[PDB]
């Protein structure tokens, strides 16, 4: 795989989202992936509701937070909407995916990528985006305002956010924290350490959609 | 899994 990958580059990233006063981080991660994989197989980037697997996914914990591969697998089991027809609200309500015609988008499925391994994190994302996971209370990455993010942190993750690409010292993320937060609504965590945990537990927990 | 900021 190439030493540089950047999926924005590709227009394969819609504009950067704010979760607001919502742990919905979740349903953030999950819809950049599928954004993503859409424009990969059929070449058409368009916006996915966020706040349909707010409300839908009840797996997960709508604004207490939630689970990226349970969201994955609702769209590919069900669908997703575009985000005009389901636009994010910052609030979980009641599911209105019927109410909102049929979906636009499908899923053929949602695959893990291998834990605790930085070059199939780093193969996965050269193949599209991929939701990743990171310790986030600290307030080193709360207050981060650009460069190669080292930490300090933990690997007690709890932030779902996701891979966009990469670089030789790092794993480009788009966060969902509005675009004055880091590098224009970007992290650049430092990789390539001795450190199978990634920084802040990056290679904890990821998943991409497959289609098609 | 999973932050507000």
């Amino acid at each position: 795989i190439p030493e540089y990958v950047d999926w924005r580059q590709k227009g394969a990233v819609t504009p950067v989202k704010n979760q607001g006063s919502c742990g919905s981080c979740w349903a953030f991660s999950a819809v950049v992936t599928i954004e993503g994989i859409i424009k990969i197989r059929t070449g058409n980037l368009n916006q996915y509701s966020e706040q349909e697997l707010l409300d839908c996914d009840r797996r997960s914990y709508g604004c207490n937070g939630g689970y990226p591969w349970s969201a994955l697998q609702l769209v590919a089991q069900y669908g997703i909407h575009y985000r005009n027809t389901y636009p994010y609200e910052g609030v979980q309500r009641y599911c209105r995916s019927r109410e909102k015609g049929p979906y636009a988008a499908k899923t053929d499925g949602v695959r893990q990528v291998q834990p605790y391994n930085e070059g199939a994190l780093l193969y996965s994302i050269a193949n599209q985006p991929v939701s990743v996971v990171l310790e986030a209370a600290g307030k080193d990455f709360q207050l981060y305002r650009g460069g190669i993010f080292v930490g300090p942190c933990g690997n007690k993750v709890d932030h779902a956010v996701a891979a966009v690409g990469y670089g030789p010292n790092y794993i480009l993320i788009k966060n969902s924290w509005g675009t004055g937060w880091g590098e224009n609504g970007y992290i650049r965590i430092k990789r390539g350490t001795g450190n199978s945990y990634g920084v802040c537990g990056l290679y904890t927990s990821s998943f991409y959609p497959v289609k098609n | 899994g999973g932050l507000s900021l």
